[PDB]
């Protein structure tokens, strides 16, 4: 997520758009930083990657 | 004067709700004075845009936007399907198109082989009847300098911002996507002494951004984003008006359905621990405890006083722990780092003693997890010594 | 076991980790708050009542006060009053610095004043360690002058319709509430029926100076400009706000210069327009300093070292707009078109179109490298464009392969366009790799021979002797390679120069070049039409054609024909005419308009260019060398002694694909019809509408102040080279070192930040080194030694000269502060008298010349009594005496040895007649007000003190204080203990204010030289007495200047 | 503002989506100008608070109030 | 165009060395480090809103002196016949880098080695140091403050200011930028015009040099009173509306009233206070700067010889054989032939003179009872300290509190119109 | 392939310029450390020059 930046930023990919979220790692200030197409995808995905996967 | 708020608002909702109210403002009595803007369809365009381009150079254009001047975007169809429908239904046809292509169009008859129709078609440039084009290559701040000087328009894409869009022509001859919500039927309000908007801008000095809730807590993420870069660009030539000093401009001469279970008002509680241990006292440190609903505290009676928070045992006091608990933390005023209490009565730092000041930060949340998405357990992790039979 | 211990776990207040976001703050920066308005009182002290009045009473019926008529009084009614310190305690601000600092009234604790900075190690809550007063002390008038930053605003006036004033203007305050407001500025209005000490102030007090007393009415029906009023105010903020006002006044511009730098800057290719017409005096405070600028610049350079990732994405910035604005664009087919044209035989297993064209592949992306290796010309101080390895051949190639041959020909179209000043000797030696074995040359040792690769020859020290010199070469042995030489010398491109910028304005961040100018490393020549055909008068045109007829000359020569067939020759000497003789635009291109487009751009690129001179093959001159520094070494006081050796290198490489390059110089083109002034007027309109540029400045301008606010708080506290003077030396302070330099700079830091509003870094780049000496300097070096260093002078700082003023005023003021000054005495006194302890009188005090003291230090030893005998300790003459007498004691060894010496003094300090001076220098104190009518005892106050005194902490001084009286009383016994040893008195207001006399007590009268301009007739309107007195009654400027954007005054012809 | 409404007023007479003749937006820089409006009252101040209410605050400053 | 950079230096007050010591220096070197330190003065003043005051620098014409005195005892290092510029120590002061950018401590060594003993009225030309004659960028934005400093030491009274009037230097350029100061001060002028100045050094006929000549006439015609609301120059004129105060503060201003007839030519003269108590008046000094300022690229007329002391004759670019006379006033008098020249243009009644007249009175008598105090003082701490000895404003004589040329003055600035 | 020059020396420079207090500890406070813990060790120093 961290290497991605750069050399797409603010443009999209695979048909998913870029997109806005929040950062707060940097001490006492918390705001918004924007986000590439792998970037959101990475996003999305890692909720799942932590939470982990339901089986039928 | 149109003033900012950093929230969504919507004509009739906003009506509904007291998003006035919610944010501070005083009571208006009747409320002819005050008109919403609609600014919904103005954030999906945003985030339409920013698909496609930047957020800085988006954000930055859309600052330079006049809310008290209409104005509206016309959409044309490609340049081939305009042929068509102006060979159908010929009044369409302007004044300003060339006089050979005119009657050539008029011909009623089958203008595929006939070389000169066509000649003329490769010939023919939108750009020479509309002389306002988008053309999909245009930069966002012409595009709303072009908004802000005239009426109509004229675009051949719709990614556009700013207004709404009107089709040119019948459906059938664009192919573009089935965007609805801001394009409307092909065939076809005044403004109060206050209007009430989302977005900022500096287009005239008579307009106004509201402070009182800190640009840290903005709940929608967008309207976050938008705020921290209008601020940190103009932060000098942006006019900042307190919620009491809105109220009093609303009120300077007067004064002398369903509804949502699941949105709450919080606010952020100022307080100082002081020791008086002897008759006199001692400020010993300066503390702001985070995101506290209303409501409890209006049940449990909380006004500017001074309280002692620890009962005749030595253990902390319920009402204080369930505050404690339903907030979102404490921060030492003075070095801006999380502050954790003490539960014993070791020596070293004893709360006993507190002095309430005042709330400061007041705007309305969403309880909702946003994960709780289908009815399920709850299973909480909890470290050991949490207070957890209390 | 209540171990007390593990609830004493400290946290770090300042992390450090890896940083990336440096490339964030070098594309864009947050813009420092400075406008700001404040519609309250400017003051920044106020009085207070301690003790409550004495109504009714039993003397003076309760039909004498006006407080029983409810009548509203300027100043507190009650026994004692006394001023305190509360910054903006009556204001209305727009918004908050959140820099405030707030004391209590001295019957209060305000221990945690003096506690913020390093007391980490004090376990008690109401002790403090005494060696750090200094630097809490420095960092609390730090925050003074922050928080008090502001601008003052003029709201509006009211004719008076009473007869309390002869018809006078008075201002009204934006608020909740006014009656108390309309009280407390006039204290001129209120009436005056009896003869309390309040209505004889008031009736001592002339007439004529309330409200406002003059006006600059420029307009009819519009706010007055600016207005001056007498109001209740103090000198030291009036005088702060005064200095602001002033540094933003040097900073206002006026809408024509604007338009003028504008136009300048966008070499008429763009109109704008301004007013012309009376107007409203706007404050548009834009314009700041060479110096700043530069030292803004050389900041910026620090931060970037060595990391290409932190400079790289500016250049896809800049090739992103060099894209948007230009004409010039890739033609898909035009290689296809005139290679497939060229006669061949179809029975050859050759094909030298084929071949080039494979090795060609165009693409329309490979136009960014271009874009970005144009952009790369305006940094080669800190950045070298150099082609990748991967470009040249895998084992350095032979002449007997076409391929080779083809890899050779875009090598040497790619190689002149790139900064590395190495090129022309890679140029060479490609061809020497080449033909190694073929044609023999003389090298200079066994390592760089002719077989090493020709992307090693890097360095100015690695050119070879026969590369310099020609006439080693042999004419016959090497014809191909002499003829390379030759054309290598005689055809290089030539560097020029070009202007740029409206420095009027935006002033000049040059540091190793005139300013104003840009060098480039192509010749430049202005076109003439705006028409454009194609030419091929240009440099870059002769060098294609130069190199296409070498490698025709080589497959001519009589040593390497015979080895072909005569087909594959003769297809080989079309292609070679056929791509001679190509219609590219680029090469014009980039002689006539590239220096226009990146002149146009540069005046608004967040990172001004950086630029050393080019050279063309003059070895001696080529930069080896670009150093900055920011300390200085042991005891070398002038930076032009140690910038020498106290500086770090700067730079990086970074590569690009030949291919691509030579891709885009073999393939472009212009649009069918294009007229340049048209286009360059559509291209340039929207991007000369930001302002960024004009927030860089302010960034700068606080940048700078900032920097030179940090070394002279430092000087205070530590060792310096710069002049400065001391105020507070007074105050004790320990034996700082780096570590106690670095955590005060890091609050100094913070502090600043949180003031002026800013989230990103400042001064970190700074923290890295000792703060105790700190310069900055920067210098190139080139091959033969010479050395150009820039010494950037240091502008002036307001801020830390308000600082400075602030602490001159508390060397004076260091009372209305809750600091007490000199050393305290102990010992038992018993009377009925009613002097106060603060204002001792004068045969209890004793100083180390009296006669009959005893001073003790270092050597102290006591020894034990026997069998009757008394116990003695040693001074430090050699006696040993007994616990009796006049004692002499610095701090420091009661401290290290508290206990054992309480527990040998507390009782014959309580009873015996044993009387010691403590030496302290500076100290809290507190107050314990007590009824002068009955008994009372401070023994408990004063052992407590003593007890709770710990080797890094003392409590604060408690004095015990009676109650001033204003009729007769009884008197009762009353025992003190610990008194002053000078008058720290000087926060008293007044006594028994309601009442006609003080008749018991300490007598005070309302102080008439706090109020000068009112008590004194024939005094100018406009007198301060600053430093030594503090008036609480000033004229005001109110001002009313507007604040406009750029483009709300200044519209651009669309 | 007063410019706008004048040209919409225009626009409206002579029964067009858009006026041939405007009093607004032309390409005249004339950011100089100035109109009457009830900010400003005749002393040059402002009227955030209004001189009624502003005298009434002056004269209820300076009350006194019969004794107990 | 000028083409002689010369300068003179201060000389002592009847002491043995430059009147400064340690105390001083590091007090004007409290906030930087830099010798120039016209920026520091001019927030120092704060715009001229008030009487600014301190320990040791009562007043802003005692700044303006510490300033030249610095000046005059620091720069006689580089200028020896050697050249060296950081091998010597004046004052526990030493150069840095020989571009003199700053003033810091000196070495141990140099702390150990002995002080340069400092000369009076010295006469030094810019050319001759190596690196200033090198760089002409630096070499004229230095100029400007060496012109104002030898401005103010050339006499022993105050600053000297350049009046001229000429109808030939407005056009279109400069009324465009003029009409831009429709409601600004003097102060607030003259800070924009000098940072300006600072920022990129004036040409021989440039804009901003003509509209600074035109502000600088303007001013002193409306000081004298030739000029006022009911006659104007152009539509311009300057306003003050407490005339006589402590602290004065003039008004550009148009009005349409009436314009007065102006002959064609070229006239010029030279101006300059003589009473003590120009040391409080933040707009004479302002002027004085701004001539100096314009000094750098104007090559301004000659003064004649017979105005100035011996040690001031024949200054190659300054003074000359045959050269214009100084005229020398006085502020009390001064504000007498303003109300006069008023009265009998029938715009002032005899109560409002009689008021500015009472006014004057005051602030004068105020202004004398503190430059004595002053003067008092360090007279007293001169003697205390033999080693040490120091001056915080430019000593100045009895004679010079009474009127002087002033008619003559008042008469010849009238007359320039 | 590439140049390091500029890298090294930067390198080298930061290294040089490091802030580091172990020096001063070492010539300053360490002998003071070993000299007051020396004669209380059960094995007495044993030194060779």
């Amino acid at each position: 997520h961290e290497g991605v930046a750069s050399s797409s930023i603010g443009k999209p990919f695979m048909g998913v758009p870029a997109s806005i979220v929040n950062d707060e790692s940097v001490v006492g200030v918390r705001a918004a930083r924007p986000i590439s197409g792998m970037q959101n995808m990475i996003q999305h995905l890692s909720k799942l990657y932590k939470r982990g996967f339901s089986y039928r | 004067a149109y003033i900012a708020v950093p929230a969504v608002v919507d004509s009739r909702s906003s009506e509904a709700i007291g998003l006035l109210e919610s944010f501070g403002v005083d009571a208006g009595a009747d409320a002819n004075d005050v008109s919403y803007q609609d600014h919904d369809y103005v954030l999906d365009q945003l985030q339409y845009m920013l698909d496609g381009y930047e957020a800085g150079d988006v954000i930055d254009a859309l600052v330079h936007k006049n809310w008290l001047h209409h104005s509206v975007y016309c959409l044309l169809p490609p340049k081939s399907q305009l042929l068509e429908y102006w060979k159908s239904n010929p009044s369409a046809i302007p004044d300003n198109v060339d006089r050979r292509l005119r009657k050539r169009l008029m011909l009623k008859k089958d203008l595929r082989k006939d070389d000169e129709y066509n000649q003329l078609a490769r010939a023919f440039k939108i750009s020479d009847v509309y002389a306002p084009l988008i053309s999909s290559t245009t930069s966002p701040m012409t595009m709303i300098q072009n908004l802000n000087q005239g009426e109509i328009v004229y675009t051949t894409t719709d990614r556009v911002i700013g207004a709404r869009i009107l089709l040119y022509a019948p459906r059938k001859y664009y192919a573009s996507t089935l965007s609805f919500t801001m394009t409307k039927c092909i065939i076809p309000v005044p403004h109060s002494r206050f209007n009430v908007g989302t977005f900022p801008s500096i287009a005239t000095p008579k307009c106004f951004v509201m402070s009182g809730v800190d640009i840290e807590s903005i709940p929608n993420e967008f309207i976050k984003l938008f705020y921290q870069r209008v601020k940190s660009v103009h932060a000098n030539i942006l006019n900042d008006i307190s919620p009491q000093i809105v109220s009093d401009m609303i009120n300077r001469k007067r004064l002398r359905s369903h509804v949502d279970v699941y949105k709450v008002d919080v606010v952020d509680m100022l307080f100082e621990v002081v020791d008086v241990a002897d008759g006199l006292r001692n400020v010993s440190r300066k503390l702001t405890m985070h995101t506290v609903p209303v409501c409890i505290l209006e049940m449990l009676g909380i006004e500017i006083a001074d309280y002692c928070i620890r009962q005749e045992d030595g253990m902390l006091t319920d009402w204080f722990l369930l505050l404690t608990m339903l907030s979102d933390g404490l921060t030492d005023r003075r070095t801006h780092c999380q502050y954790l209490i003490n539960p014993s009565s070791v020596p070293p730092d004893v709360i006993l003693n507190i002095s309430i000041t005042g709330f400061i930060n007041r705007h309305t949340i969403d309880v909702m997890p946003d994960i709780y998405d289908f009815v399920k357990p709850i299973g909480a992790v909890l470290p050991k010594g949490s207070f957890k039979s209390t | 076991e209540f171990i007390s211990s593990w609830q004493n776990h400290p946290i770090v207040q300042v992390s450090a980790d890896v940083e990336n976001k440096k490339t964030a703050q070098l594309l864009h920066a947050d813009t420092p708050r400075l406008v700001t308005w404040d519609a309250g009182l400017c003051t920044s002290f106020k009085i207070v009542p301690i003790v409550p009045a004495q109504v009714p009473q039993d003397v003076l019926a309760y039909t004498f006060f006006t407080s029983s008529y409810a009548i509203q009084s300027p100043f507190p009614e009650a026994a004692v009053s006394r001023i305190v310190v509360h910054t903006r305690w009556a204001s209305n601000v727009d918004f908050d610095r959140d820099s405030s600092v707030i004391m209590a009234p001295p019957t209060e604790n305000n221990i945690h004043l003096f506690k913020q900075l390093l007391n980490t190690e004090t376990l008690s809550v109401r002790g403090a360690n005494p060696l750090m007063f200094r630097a809490n002390v420095l960092h609390m008038l730090l925050e003074f002058v922050l928080d008090n930053l502001y601008l003052n605003r003029h709201t509006g006036f009211s004719q008076d319709h009473t007869p309390f004033t002869e018809g006078a203007n008075l201002r009204s305050l934006p608020g909740p509430d006014a009656e108390k407001w309309y009280s407390i500025m006039y204290p001129t209005r209120m009436g005056t029926p009896n003869v309390s000490k309040i209505c004889n102030f008031v009736a001592s007090c002339v007439r004529n100076r309330v409200g406002r007393f003059d006006r600059a009415q420029m307009m009819n029906g519009a706010m007055s400009e600016w207005v001056d009023v007498f109001e209740t105010s103090d000198a030291l903020t009036v005088s702060i706000r005064g200095r602001w006002m002033a540094r933003l006044a040097r900073m206002n511009i006026n809408p024509t210069e604007i338009e003028w730098a504008l136009t300048e800057c966008a070499q008429g290719y763009v109109t704008v327009t301004s007013p012309y017409a009376p107007s409203v005096n706007r404050l548009m405070p834009y314009r700041i300093s060479n110096a700043e600028r530069q030292i803004s610049q050389i900041i910026r350079i620090m931060n970037i070292g060595n990391n290409a990732t932190v400079i790289q994405p500016v250049l896809q910035d800049i090739s992103v707009l060099l894209q948007r604005i230009s004409p010039l664009q890739i033609d898909p087919t035009i290689i296809s078109n005139t290679m497939s044209t060229v006669s061949e035989s179809t029975t050859q297993t050759l094909s030298p179109a084929s071949s080039i064209l494979g090795k060609l592949r165009p693409s329309n992306s490979d136009f960014s490298s271009f874009r970005v290796a144009l952009a790369g010309w305006l940094y080669n101080g800190v950045v070298t464009t150099v082609i990748d390895d991967s470009s040249y051949p895998k084992d350095g190639g032979s002449v007997t392969s076409l391929e080779n041959l083809w890899d050779f020909f875009i090598l040497a179209l790619a190689l002149p366009l790139t900064t590395d000043p190495c090129a022309p000797v890679k140029a060479f030696m490609t061809l020497a790799n080449m033909m190694v074995g073929f044609e023999t040359i003389p090298m200079d040792n066994q390592i760089y021979t002719q077989s090493r690769r020709a992307s090693a020859f890097s360095t100015p020290h690695t050119w070879p002797r026969c590369f310099m010199n020609i006439q080693l070469i042999s004419p016959i042995d090497a014809p191909i390679l002499r003829q390379w030489a030759e054309i290598i010398h005689r055809y290089w491109p030539n560097p020029s120069q070009i202007r740029y910028g409206a420095p009027n304005v935006f002033g000049s961040a040059n540091l190793f070049t005139p300013p104003e100018v840009l060098l480039l490393p192509i010749d430049h020549q202005p076109a003439n039409v705006t028409t454009p055909t194609l030419d091929f008068t240009n440099e870059l045109t002769n060098w294609r054609a130069r190199v296409c007829e070498l490698m025709k000359n080589l497959v001519d020569n009589q040593r390497y024909q015979p080895g072909w067939t005569q087909s594959l020759v003769s297809s080989m000497r079309g292609t070679l005419d056929k791509l001679k003789l190509i219609k590219s635009m680029t090469p014009m291109y980039l002689q006539q308009l590239a220096p226009v487009e990146l002149a146009v751009i540069a005046p608004m690129l967040p990172f001004p260019p950086f630029q050393v001179p080019y050279v063309r093959l003059d070895r001696d001159r080529v930069p080896t060398m670009v150093g900055v520094t920011r300390q200085s070494r042991d005891t070398i006081t002038q930076p032009a002694l140690s910038l020498s050796t106290t500086n770090t290198t700067v730079g990086v490489p970074l590569a690009l694909d030949a291919r691509a390059i030579t891709v885009a110089l073999l393939s472009g083109k212009y649009p069918p019809d294009l007229v340049t002034n048209v286009w360059y007027a559509d291209a340039i309109y929207p991007m000369y509408a930001d302002t960024e540029v004009f927030s860089n400045l302010q960034r700068d301008m606080i940048t700078c102040e900032a920097v030179q606010t940090l070394v002279t708080l430092v000087a205070q506290i530590s060792e310096t080279q710069y002049p400065v003077d001391r105020y507070l030396d007074w105050i004790p302070s320990l034996r700082a070192s780096a570590a106690t330099a670095a955590t005060f700079a890091e609050w100094v830091n913070t502090s600043m930040k949180t003031a002026f509003d800013l989230s990103d870094m400042l001064l970190e780049p700074l923290l890295s080194g000792d703060p105790r000496m700190t310069q900055l300097a920067i210098q190139y070096q080139q091959y033969n030694g010479r050395t150009f260093n820039i010494i950037p002078e240091m502008p002036g700082s307001v801020i830390a000269d308000c600082v400075q003023l602030t602490a001159e005023v508390f060397n004076h003021e260091y009372n209305l502060f809750g600091i007490a000054r000199g050393d305290i005495i102990i010992g038992r006194v018993q009377s009925t008298h009613l002097w106060s302890p603060l204002a001792p009188p004068p045969d209890l005090v004793f100083d180390r010349d009296t006669p009959g003291v005893h001073i003790f230090g270092r050597d102290c030893r006591i020894s034990f009594g026997m069998n009757g005998a008394a116990p003695m300790i040693r001074d430090e003459t050699g006696l040993m005496v007994p616990f009796e007498g006049n004692w002499i004691f610095p701090l420091a060894l009661w401290q290290m040895n508290t206990r054992y010496f309480n527990q040998q003094f507390d009782a014959w300090i309580k009873t015996g007649e044993l009387r010691i001076r403590i030496e302290m220098g500076a100290y809290p104190y507190m107050l314990h007000y007590y009824d002068p009518r009955q008994y009372a005892n401070a023994w408990n106050l004063t052992s407590a003190w003593l007890e709770e005194i710990t080797p890094t902490s003392i409590p604060s001084v408690p004095f015990m204080v009676p109650i001033s009286s204003d009729h007769d009383i009884s008197s009762a016994p009353a025992v003190q203990y610990i008194i002053s040893t000078e008058y720290n008195d000087r926060s008293l207001f007044c006594t028994n204010s309601s009442s006609p006399q003080t008749i018991a007590g300490p007598d005070k009268h309302i102080p008439v030289e706090r109020y000068n301009i009112l008590t004194n007739p024939d005094a100018p309107p406009t007198q301060i007495q600053l430093p030594e007195v503090v008036d609480l009654y000033n004229v005001v400027t109110r001002y009313a200047y507007e604040t406009p954007p750029i483009t709300a005054v200044v519209m651009g012809v669309p | 503002d007063e410019a706008d409404e004048a040209t919409k007023k225009q626009a409206k007479d002579t029964d067009k989506s858009k006026a041939q003749v405007t009093y607004s937006d032309t390409g005249i820089n004339n950011a100089n100008e100035l109109s009457r409006s009830g900010n400003v009252d005749n002393e040059g101040g402002s009227n955030q608070k209004p001189m009624s209410t502003r005298i009434a605050e002056a004269t209820s400053a300076i009350v006194s109030k019969h004794p107990a | 165009a000028r083409a002689a950079f010369l300068f003179k230096t201060v000389g002592f007050g009847g002491l043995q060395n430059v009147p400064i010591n340690d105390e001083l220096s590091s007090h004007l070197l409290r906030a930087g480090n830099s010798p120039w330190q016209l920026t520091q003065f001019l927030d120092w003043i704060s715009l001229g809103r008030g009487l600014a005051t301190s320990a040791l620098v009562p007043t802003a014409g005692s700044r303006y002196y510490q300033m030249s005195c610095l000046l005059s005892g620091t720069l006689q290092i580089p200028f020896r016949p050697n050249h060296r510029w950081g091998d010597i120590r004046f004052l526990r002061l030493v150069w840095s880098a020989p571009t003199l950018d700053g003033l810091v401590v000196a070495p141990p060594q140099v702390l150990a080695q002995p002080a340069l003993q400092a000369q009076a009225d010295r006469v030094y030309d810019c050319d001759d140091y190596p690196f200033l004659a090198r760089d002409p960028r630096f070499k004229h934005r230095v100029y400007q403050q060496l012109s104002a400093v030898t401005l103010l030491n050339l006499t022993g009274f105050g600053p000297i200011s350049y009046v001229r009037v000429d109808e030939d230097m407005w056009s279109g350029d400069v009324n465009q930028l003029l009409m831009n100061y429709f409601g600004h001060t003097f102060a607030e002028i003259a800070y924009t015009l000098c940072q300006a100045s600072a920022n990129r050094p004036w040409e021989y006929d440039g804009t901003y040099a003509r509209m600074t000549q035109i502000v600088l006439s303007l001013f002193w015609l409306s000081y004298v009173g030739v000029i006022h609301q009911q006659n104007t120059y152009r539509t311009f004129y300057f306003q003050c509306n407490r005339r006589g105060d402590a602290a004065e503060v003039w008004i550009l201003s148009c009005s349409l009233n009436h314009s007065a007839q102006i002959r064609p030519g070229n006239r010029s003269l030279f101006v300059m206070p003589t009473s003590p108590d120009w040391n409080m008046d933040v707009n004479l000094i302002l002027s004085s700067t701004l001539t100096g300022c314009l000094c750098s690229g104007s090559q301004l007329p000659l003064i004649d010889n017979n105005s100035v002391p011996a040690v001031s004759r024949n200054i190659h670019g300054w003074t000359g054989r045959a050269g214009n006379q100084l005229h020398g006033f006085q502020v009390r008098r001064m504000v007498t032939e303003f109300c006069d020249r008023l009265r009998r243009d029938g715009v002032m009644t005899q109560a409002q003179q009689n008021q500015v007249e009472a006014l004057a009175d005051q602030t004068q008598q105020f202004k004398r009872d503190k430059l004595e105090t002053w003067a008092r003082e360090d007279d007293q701490y001169n003697q205390a300290h033999p080693n040490s000895t120091m001056f915080r404003t430019k000593p100045f004589t009895n004679a010079q509190w009474g009127r002087g040329n002033t008619g003559a003055t008042s008469a010849a600035i009238a007359a320039l119109i």
